[PDB]
């Protein structure tokens, strides 16, 4: 019953992660729900928040697995927030 | 995370491992779990060749870590040289 909660797992979870809550001056526009955190990602609840952000105030200009004693997804994470970073600083200088 | 939070449960080590086999364990565990947390980084005979496998490569990887990361050692000499 480990082998199938971890099939569940990894189909209820291809929704969430192909996309916090968005709004309608910036810091209001997306904002982090504290209660919806999975408690294993709570190290990094302000890198994703803000990995997200820096893509969209250039787009309206012009994969993970879950293991246990193994970071290799909030590893992966950082992979994608130093990337995130580095579009938008770079295009505003 | 080194002084408190792994105790050596007195009651619950087999006999088949001497009480000195039981503390080279907590130190690998005990380790890992740090070299993970604080340090913000991710990766019978045979049976006692095993322990001590996993404790010359885990051990003189952790202070290769704190050397190149921390500079573990370039700070006992700077703190000889003002504080002292």
């Amino acid at each position: 019953a480990q082998e199938l909660c971890l099939y569940l797992t990894k189909a209820a979870s291809a929704p969430y992660f192909e996309v916090v809550e968005e709004h309608e001056y910036w810091d209001q526009r997306y904002t982090i729900v504290q209660q919806q955190i999975p408690s294993f990602l709570q190290k990094m609840a302000d890198k994703i928040l803000s990995t997200g952000k820096y893509l969209n105030v250039v787009r309206e200009c012009g994969e993970i697995i879950y293991t246990l004693k193994e970071r290799a997804y909030v590893e992966q994470i950082e992979k994608a927030f130093n990337y995130a970073s580095k579009v938008l600083l770079d295009f505003l200088m | 995370l080194w002084h408190d939070k792994y105790t050596l449960r007195k009651s619950m080590i087999p006999s088949f491992m001497t009480m000195d086999q039981s503390r080279k364990v907590l130190l690998i565990g005990k380790s890992i779990n740090f070299l993970h947390q604080v340090c913000h980084d991710q990766t019978e005979n045979a049976f006692q060749g095993k322990i001590d496998a996993a404790y010359f490569e885990t051990s003189k990887y952790l202070l290769d870590v704190l050397n190149k990361k921390y500079s573990l050692l370039d700070h006992m000499q700077a703190m000889r040289r003002y504080l002292l």
